[PDB]
């Protein structure tokens, strides 16, 4: 069992994990001890329009008429530093490079918004999601209380987060996981699918590898983790449903601009 | 735009 292969598989996680490490600031540890409250250097909570109100002064503008569009694009462009940090990291995959570029880019174009929910469930607990790098708490019912189409926006994050949060992975199995989502060869209009499959085999080994070491105590993690895929492809494709939403909408879709800057950081 | 972001950090 311990034999060259796995070996290579345990140097292949620890390449992984030391590239998560340098291209990911905002690691999971990191959140999680915001979260269960270990970090004395503490976010304010946001929980209401009262608090928010009394939250602006920790609340930065960084900075369409419609402003649920106006935010997509503050996200989006918010995470550029995101994208470049996930294809810096998918640099460090071996082969991923060698791949046809078009190719490297189509893993990356899908790829980078389903990490950016696998990272941003580390930011979450079932009470709410940090914000403001780690300097605020949005609730998770607060955001959900906004008027539609906004209370809409955050929850199935949220829903997502909690179920994936369950499985109680760190960042050295995050980042196998990463890799395996950017090496995914089933995304639409990659032109040589066996190279990325032959990658994502060998990331998959790794992945399932360090499942077994670092879970003994979770039946099935593996097909658990990778069945998240499926939520993580869900909730990205969710935004284009959200877009009709609000297109369609009539009702007021005005929002604080305290809620709008929030919304900004979150996706 | 993300295609073209991606492009450039591959470089
Ligand atoms: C940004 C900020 C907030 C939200 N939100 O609360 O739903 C969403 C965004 C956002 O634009 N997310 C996003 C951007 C791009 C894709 C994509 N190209 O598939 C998905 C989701």
């Amino acid at each position: 069992q311990l034999n060259p292969e796995s070996a290579d598989l345990r140097a292949l996680a620890k390449h992984l994990y030391d590239s998560y490490i340098k291209s990911f600031p905002l690691t999971k540890a990191k959140a999680r001890a915001i979260l269960t409250g270990k970090t004395t250097d503490s976010p304010f909570v946001i929980y209401d329009m009262n608090s928010l109100m009394m939250g602006e002064d920790k609340i930065k503008f960084k900075h369409s008429k419609e402003v649920a569009i106006r935010i997509f694009q503050g996200c989006q462009f918010r995470s550029v530093e995101a994208v470049q940090e996930i294809t810096e990291y998918a640099k460090s995959i071996p082969g991923f490079v060698n791949l046809d570029l078009n190719d490297q880019v189509t893993l990356l174009k899908y790829g980078v918004h389903e990490i950016i929910y696998t990272m941003l469930a580390s930011l979450m607990n079932k009470d709410g999601v940090l914000i403001s790098e780690g300097q605020g708490f949005m609730t998770r019912e607060f955001l959900k209380s906004l008027r539609k189409p906004f209370g809409d926006f955050m929850e199935p994050k949220f829903e997502f987060a909690v179920k994936f949060n369950a499985l109680e992975l760190d960042d050295s199995d995050l980042a196998i996981f990463i890799a395996v989502i950017i090496l995914s060869g089933d995304r639409p209009g990659l032109l040589n699918v066996k190279p990325i499959e032959d990658i994502q085999d060998n990331l998959l080994q790794a992945l399932e590898l360090q499942l077994k070491l670092n879970h003994p105590e979770s039946s099935q993690l593996f097909a658990k983790l990778l069945q998240k895929m499926t939520d993580l492809r869900q909730i990205v494709t969710e935004h284009v449903q959200l877009l009709q939403v609000i297109k369609k909408t009539e009702t007021d879709m005005s929002l604080h601009p305290l809620l709008q800057e929030i919304y900004k950081d979150l996706y | 735009g993300l295609e073209d972001i991606i492009r450039k950090a591959l470089m």
